[PDB]
């Protein structure tokens, strides 16, 4: 029970906002999110560049 | 077995069903509160029959 | 017409019977291993009767005995792709299973869970031969995990062994990596070709199935143990030698590659899509056979 | 553990067989509906339009 | 709003013209809830004084419900009356002031042009 | 044949005539002969049982029909009475339109398997007839979302309508 | 580390709940705890009159 | 619809006036009876909802939730039989009152016909659960548990209230039918995007959303056994049921600014699943897996594809059940050992074989193995996402990497493996645990055969 | 039995709490090497060398041979990281 | 002593008192009872009698109405050659296209 309390409870009472903690939180938090945003925003509009003047295949896509 | 104990052990049971059947009444009681378009819904303006009074109660 | 379908549909039915006796526990312990042995044996001998129809007539036919629901334009139904690929795979498969599980009861004879084992083999065929009879790709997927999560249980026949539990983890992991493409193929098929039936998928004549066959190729890599997702068979050998002989010799590993040959009307349509199949297949043969060139066991070389 | 198992199927089968024999009876004793054309004289009740005797039964009483 | 209403008589629970409105029914759900509120006061009173919370002081409970029902019934008469009064000068103002209240010749959807948003 | 070919067209039945020039007794035929006698006949009599007992009482059902309502086009703006009917009517047509592509799909499904490898040309009309069904189905319903509505269906229909109407004027040149 | 200790157990729990609850806690005593001498209280009333009358000038 | 409301309202006099011994015997014997009464609500029309009265109505979306709640209520009764046997009778009656009142507020909430009536009964449910979590909780932190619960939910609830009255003053009615028929496009003005932010963040908080999820690990873990199931099973899903209801007037701004949420769900679902595989507390696993599945349905509503709404309902009931057995199972190890550490108790089939059978089939149910409605609903989300974006599969396909990586993981370290020779506490399984196990999992295979009713309104 | 001391507190800066925390994890005074203290949250917990549960002596009379544990002896923070089923830190021939 | 407190009570194993216990209550006659309550309606009429109700809904969402109607409509337009359903439903005659 020293370990169980350690692995979950003791973190924040002993946590200190060091510069590296902010950086790791940045590259493991907001960072990876922006990775998904940029990749997902792109292909979404890339699709939207396809439909409007009819260059996308919809021969069977009737289950929107 | 004595009538009083069966009341003093099994009497709260008999109240749940009547509580439910009570609800059925207000559900029926609610029904006629909004008759409104009695047999003038467009799908269901079926011509009235003398045996009954309207399409549904 | 009168024969053929009803006979093989009975085969699916009749070896499911051992299972719901087992749940009802109508089996008297040691009777069940022989009891299931018998039922599988007739399941063989009856399966030849549809087979004999194929040698002479050669006809095939699809049954839709039930309709699950209708997703607007998609009406999921219990559709069976019953054909030469389906019918002839039946007798060879379970006769091999019938052959091995006899060697199992002689081998597997001391552990008091004989029945628990034997039923575990029994439902194993149920998930197998529904894949080869399935018509809608959803039904194939049902059996796809059905063998996968059950290999986990079967190779984990002994919970004392932690390597067995370890072995099941990558076995499911590599199998799960394969079925991502199955989902990817499902996703492509449900959006582009908006269908699940194998017959519907091919007959739409999707001559550009790049993303699907990428998914099916990935699906084989897990189920058929291609390169990358090979070492789960070197892990699955820990499960008893009978069941390892039953599952991980040629009976459910071929399901992954059999999936591609099922998709043959659209599998080979793209010449490029064929190319990395030869690429994925070749590296396995060099790598896997290299591994068996030195193996201090009698299981790895076979695998 | 085994006690819970056998009686739980016992209670399932206790009320399961009556509905099992009942569902067999209805489709082999009192028939199933077939399509017709109203002779414009009989007001068709809501539960009448339906296929199975139980379906018309439930609709007649609980619908 | 309406303390400045013409003819308004302060310190008068129910004015005369209120009686022309339908009196609330005895079985009015809001009224019977007020009675149920009177019941709930009965349990608490027995609870604070640590008496039998269900069978002690039935006379107290009987007063605790009837008083709530009475003040309930009169309150709903006023409740209906003000809403009726608000609806009265409502329709008095709409009729006496036509110009400020336009009745646009609203036209069916076959003639309007609502943009369709392609969702995906 | 409770169905009919006008909605469910199926290929005609053409069977070969075997000429067993061989001498071995054909096991396949004997398997059928024992099968109809041993399996069909008992269950057939049970099937013949369910016939006349179903015949001693035959309660009839009739079709549920709805009178066609004024559409949202003539439904007054922001009106709530006759909006109800037209919204109901459109959604039934939505459910209707799913079942006809389903019927063409089922017709499509049967066309391939029952015609073997010849379906490549035997379903050529069957393939083509689906495309006009699907493409027109998209024009009826596409990008409407989960909260589709008769107003939004007309908005899409209108949106396509002036685009082609302007294109037709442009095509006049 | 990146899952629990860095982000979940600390970071997301630092930004919204802990910091905002701290803010309530931090400036409570600046506004709740007061000296109690009568002079400053009405001294505080003083400037309130001008700012109301002059600074924003609720009269204008 | 007072067929179901009133008998539950009356259930409070029932339990309160029941005798000393029965109470729980009374509580179950009638809560099952109400369950089949609520089973009536399976009668849906095609698309026109069941409009029972001016204020109460139900549809193909609400009804599966109603049956889930009403039939749930007996389960925490029997589940709480063991945990709360020692306590005196009066609080016993009070505890059942909290459970009944909670289910009472749930059934009216799901069935309100006016948006504010939904809202008043939406957040009315934290009041009893706050009592349940804080008073009847077990571990010390339960004190801070309740604070995290209500404050998180309220922090988004009040913005909804201000938004709701604004729509009232703007359109003239918040009623579902009127707002649906008179639905108007929500423009792209900065005022309107904050209006969208107001009408969405309330449900997003108790969705939860990645980052806005701390309450469940700090509440479900330390919640009482009965309280813990109810939170995850249904009290998760008010926001969802509301979400498909309020999303009828937020168009088109949803398709434009749902990207940050679609982001935070997709990365979060992998993130929550990955951290789920790396907790030392088993109870945190069902909590962290819950949001992982729950993060999936937020994706469904955002794309608002018909197929997405298909699986949103199915996964809701599927997960709502799924968390229930695991919490029931995770409970069964706890009081036997008085700890929620998976490491302490391993390989329980060598001692409790039947418990293991229930454990694995609930686990494979979490795996979304077809034909179970867990997969088919979850699968429909994949198809809708692919329609939204073909790339979407990989991030969510990574979710079909971590789930079974943990969802069989506690099996091979709680029910599967060898046993420590020091715990003589482990005893035979009281039939209650297996019995409630039966009513817990047997349904999910049953309506699996017939998925159309719990599929949702998009049928 | 377990009131306050056993759970990790702050990082044992001073040698006095270094020894107290060494006693806290019932280890020796000299072999106690607490985790690095930089925004890390571990504090009292000591650095544990990468020795997986598969790597430990399989011939030892472990109280919990599941992952080769014993009674009372200290436990790695990433114990579940390196257990016999999961990743292993064991010598290889090459 | 500091805080005068009772020793922590030990878990009451129901099976040791009556080795036919059910995890329901101390008294065996109520204990065997509570089973007969849950092993009544719970499994009996909620699942089994419940299943036949839910599985025998009278035309849930009238999908059969669309079915036979779909059979009914397609033959009409296929009889006279019309390509069944049409690209548009609100036919051009009654709508008012802008300008
Ligand atoms: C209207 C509201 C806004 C206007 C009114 C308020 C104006 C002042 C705002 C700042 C107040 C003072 C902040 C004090 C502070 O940060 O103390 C150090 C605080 C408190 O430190 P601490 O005391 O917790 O540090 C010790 C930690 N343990 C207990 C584990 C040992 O630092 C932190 O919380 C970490 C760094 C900042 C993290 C938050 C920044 C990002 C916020 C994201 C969410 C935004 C919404
Ligand atoms: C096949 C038979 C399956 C039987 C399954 C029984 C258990 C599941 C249903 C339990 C009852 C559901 C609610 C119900 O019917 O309430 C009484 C119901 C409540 O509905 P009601 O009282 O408003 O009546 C509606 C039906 N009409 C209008 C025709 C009377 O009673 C009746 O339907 C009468
Ligand atoms: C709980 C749910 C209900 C919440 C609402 C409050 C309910 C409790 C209080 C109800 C009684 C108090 C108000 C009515 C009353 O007693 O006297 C009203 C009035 C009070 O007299 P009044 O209204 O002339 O003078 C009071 C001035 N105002 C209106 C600003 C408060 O009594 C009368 O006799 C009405 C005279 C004309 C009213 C104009
Ligand atoms: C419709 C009206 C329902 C209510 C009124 C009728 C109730 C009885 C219904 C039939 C019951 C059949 C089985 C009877 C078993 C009797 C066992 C027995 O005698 O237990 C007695 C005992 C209580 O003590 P005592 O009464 O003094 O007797 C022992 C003295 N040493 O020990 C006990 O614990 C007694 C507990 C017995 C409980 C019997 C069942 C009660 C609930 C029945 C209704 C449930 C369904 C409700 C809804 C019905 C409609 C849908």
């Amino acid at each position: 029970i020293r370990w169980t309390y350690a692995r979950s409870a003791n973190i924040y009472p002993n946590f200190r906002p060091t510069p590296k903690t902010s950086l790791l939180g940045a590259l493991f938090g907001i960072g990876p999110l922006f990775f998904w945003y940029y990749v997902f925003k792109t292909d979404r509009d890339k699709k939207e560049k396809l439909i409007q003047e009819g260059k996308l295949d919809q021969t069977f896509n009737i289950s929107y | 077995m004595n009538v009083l104990q069966i009341v003093r052990d099994h009497w709260v049971h008999i109240l749940v069903p009547v509580g439910f059947v009570f609800g059925c009444y207000l559900d029926r009681r609610s029904d006629e509160k909004l008759t409104a378009f009695r047999n003038k819904s467009l799908l269901f303006k079926r011509e009235l029959r003398p045996n009954e009074e309207v399409t549904w109660k | 017409m009168n024969p053929f379908a009803s006979l093989t549909l009975t085969t699916l039915i009749i070896l499911t019977i051992p299972i719901m006796m087992s749940n009802s526990n109508i089996y008297k312990t040691n009777l069940y291993p022989n009891y299931v042995k018998t039922t599988v044996s007739y399941a063989f001998t009856l399966s030849l009767v549809p087979l004999l129809m194929f040698m002479h007539t050669g006809q095939e036919m699809i049954i839709s005995n039930w309709h699950w629901m209708t997703l607007q334009t998609v009406e999921l139904s219990l559709s069976f792709k019953m054909d030469y690929f389906s019918v002839m795979f039946i007798p060879v498969a379970l006769f091999v299973t019938w052959s091995i599980m006899e060697f199992s009861m002689w081998y597997m004879h001391s552990d008091p869970f004989i029945n628990r084992f034997f039923k575990y083999l029994v439902l194993f065929l149920i998930t197998m031969m529904i894949l080869v009879t399935a018509n809608n790709l959803f039904q194939l997927f049902i059996g796809w995990e059905g063998v996968g999560i059950m290999s986990f249980l079967l190779i984990g026949w002994w919970h004392g062994r932690t390597d067995a539990n370890t072995a099941a983890l990558q076995a499911i992991l590599y199998n799960r990596i394969g079925d991502i493409g199955f989902v990817l193929s499902m996703a492509w098929f449900l959006t582009h070709s908006n269908a699940w039936d194998l017959q519907q998928i091919f007959m739409l004549n999707n001559e550009c199935p790049n993303m699907p066959l990428i998914g099916l190729l990935l699906a084989a890599a897990g189920k058929s143990a291609q390169f990358g997702l090979h070492p789960w068979l070197p892990s699955a050998m820990e499960g008893p030698t009978p069941v390892s002989a039953l599952l991980h010799s040629s009976t459910m590993v071929v399901a992954g590659v059999f999936l591609l040959i099922r998709f043959y009307p659209l599998m080979e349509t793209n010449k490029l899509v064929q190319t990395m199949t030869l690429c994925l297949g070749a590296i396995t043969t060099l790598f896997t056979a290299l591994c068996a060139i030195t193996q201090n066991d009698i299981k790895k070389i076979v695998a | 553990d085994r006690r819970f198992l056998k009686l739980m199927r016992f209670y399932i089968l206790l009320t399961g067989i009556p509905v099992a024999i009942g569902i067999t009876l209805v489709n082999v004793f009192i028939g199933e509906a077939e399509l017709a054309d109203i002779p414009e004289g009989y007001v068709p009740e809501h539960w009448e339009y339906f296929k199975h005797p139980i379906s018309r039964w439930i609709a007649r009483t609980f619908y | 709003m309406m303390s400045g209403r013409p003819g308004r008589v302060p310190l008068q629970f129910l004015p005369n013209e209120a009686r022309s409105l339908p009196p609330p029914k005895l079985t009015d759900p809001r009224l019977v809830y007020m009675g149920f509120l009177g019941y709930c006061s009965g349990l608490i009173d027995n609870a604070i004084r640590r008496r039998p919370v269900v069978s002690a002081g039935l006379h107290r409970q009987l007063l605790y419900v009837t008083s709530f029902v009475f003040f309930g019934y009169y309150l709903l008469k006023r409740q209906d009356y003000m809403y009726a009064l608000r609806d009265h000068d409502m329709f008095a103002y709409v009729k006496s002031h036509p110009e400020d209240f336009p009745e646009k010749d609203k036209k069916t959807y076959g003639e309007i042009l609502e943009e369709f948003h392609p969702v995906r | 044949d409770s169905w009919d070919k006008d909605v469910y067209p199926e290929p005609p039945r053409r069977t070969p005539a075997p000429a067993p020039q061989t001498s071995l007794p054909n096991p396949v035929t004997y398997l059928t002969k024992i099968f109809d006698l041993l399996v069909d006949r008992p269950v057939t009599l049970a099937r013949e049982f369910i016939e006349q007992q179903h015949a001693k009482n035959r309660y009839y059902y009739y079709h549920r029909e709805f009178r066609r309502v004024p559409d949202i086009t003539e439904c007054e703006e922001k009106d709530i009475l006759c909006m109800f009917e037209a919204e109901m009517q459109w959604r039934r047509d939505y459910k209707v339109d799913q079942e006809i592509v389903n019927i063409i799909q089922e017709r499509l499904k049967a066309c391939q398997q029952r015609e073997g490898e010849s379906y490549r040309q035997n379903c050529a009309k069957e393939l083509e007839q689906f495309t006009q069904v699907s493409k027109a189905f998209q024009d009826r319903y596409s990008d409407l979302g989960a909260h589709y509505s008769a107003r939004k269906c007309l908005a899409k229909q209108k949106q396509r309508m002036l685009a082609e109407r302007k294109a037709a004027k442009e095509a006049a040149a | 580390k990146s899952a629990s200790s860095l982000l979940d157990l600390i970071w997301l729990e630092t930004i919204l709940p802990k910091t905002t609850s701290f803010i309530q806690m931090k400036m409570s005593i600046m506004v709740s705890n007061q000296k109690g001498l009568i002079k400053l209280y009405f001294l505080s009333f003083l400037i309130t009159i001008m700012i109301s009358m002059t600074l924003f000038n609720y009269h204008e | 619809m007072l067929k179901i409301i009133i008998p539950t309202t009356m259930l409070l006099p029932m339990t309160w006036m029941s005798k000393h011994n029965m109470i729980w015997i009374n509580a179950t014997v009638h809560s099952l009876l109400i369950s089949l009464i609520s089973l009536s609500l399976l009668n849906q029309l095609g698309e026109n909802s069941l409009n029972f009265s001016l204020t109460f109505f139900s549809d193909s979306l609400s009804a599966p939730l109603l049956v889930l709640t009403t039939w749930l209520l007996p389960l925490m009764l029997m589940a709480s039989q063991s945990h709360l046997s020692k306590e005196t009778t009066t609080r016993k009656k009070l505890y059942i009152t909290m459970l009944i009142l909670l289910q009472l507020f749930l059934i009216m909430t799901f069935t309100a016909t006016e948006l504010i009536l939904f809202y008043i009964l939406f957040e009315a449910t934290l009041v009893p659960t706050l009592i349940i979590i804080t008073r009847w909780g077990n571990q010390t932190e339960r004190l801070n548990a309740g604070l995290y619960f209500l404050f998180y939910t309220l922090a988004g609830s009040l913005p909804l209230l201000v938004a709701l009255v604004y729509i009232q003053n703007t359109t003239g009615s918040l009623n579902f039918l009127i707002i649906h028929y008179w639905s108007h496009p929500l423009s792209n003005s900065w005022s309107n995007i904050f209006m969208w932010l107001a009408c969405i963040m309330a449900f997003m908080v108790k969705m939860p959303l990645y980052g806005l999820h701390l309450w469940l690990p700090k509440a479900h873990v330390e919640a009482p056994i009965a309280g813990s199931m109810v939170l995850a099973a249904v009290l998760l899903k008010l926001g969802g049921y509301g979400m498909m209801r309020i999303t009828t007037i937020l168009n088109p701004l949803t398709n434009y600014m749902a990207y940050p949420f679609l982001m935070l769900s997709m990365w979060g679902m992998i993130m929550t699943s990955s951290i789920c595989l790396r907790q030392t507390d088993l109870k945190s696993l069902i909590a962290y897996s819950s949001v992982s599945h729950m993060a999936l349905v937020i994706v469904a509503i955002m794309i608002q594809t018909p197929w997405s709404f298909m699986g949103a309902t199915a996964l809701m009931i599927a997960h709502g059940l799924t968390s229930s057995m695991l919490f029931c199972l995770a409970n069964t190890n706890y009081e036997r050992v008085h700890s929620r550490t998976m490491i302490l108790a391993r390989g329980l089939q060598t001692l409790l074989p039947l418990m293991a059978t229930w454990w694995l089939m609930a686990s494979l149910t979490n795996l979304a193995l077809p034909p179970s409605i867990n997969l088919i609903g979850e699968l429909f989300i994949i198809t809708a996402s692919f329609s939204w974006s073909n790339i979407t599969i990989i991030l969510m396909g990574m979710n079909m990497m971590i789930t079974a990586l943990y969802s069989l993981y506690m099996l091979i370290t709680t029910q599967r493996g060898k046993y420590t020779h020091h715990i003589n506490n482990i005893k035979a399984s009281f039939t209650r645990e297996n019995a409630l196990m039966a009513l817990h999992i047997l349904p999910l295979l049953l309506l699996t055969l017939n998925p159309k009713m719990i599929l949702g309104p998009l049928y | 039995h377990v009131t306050k001391d056993m759970f990790p507190g702050p990082y044992p800066k001073t040698p006095e709490e270094r020894a107290a925390a060494a006693k806290k994890y019932n280890m020796r005074v000299e072999d106690y090497e607490p985790y690095p203290d930089d925004g890390m949250g571990y504090g009292d917990y000591p650095k544990l060398p990468d020795r997986s549960q598969q790597e430990r002596d399989p011939w030892y009379d472990w109280d919990h041979p599941d992952l080769r544990l014993n009674w009372g002896e200290p436990i790695h923070w990433d114990l579940d990281m390196y257990i016999r089923n999961r990743v292993d830190t064991s010598p290889t021939p090459v | 002593i500091r805080l005068q407190e009772d020793p922590d009570p030990e878990d009451e194993n129901l099976y040791e008192k009556n080795p036919d216990s059910h995890g329901y209550d101390k008294d065996p006659i109520v204990d065997l009872w509570n089973m007969r309550v849950v092993f009544f309606f719970g499994f009996s009429i909620v699942l089994v009698l419940g299943s036949t109700f839910v599985a025998y809904l009278p035309d849930y969402r009238m999908q059969e109405w669309a079915r036979r109607e779909a059979e009914r409509l397609v033959k009409y337009r296929e009889a006279n050659g019309l390509p069944l359903m049409e690209s548009n439903c609100f036919d051009p005659n009654k709508i008012q296209l802008p300008e």
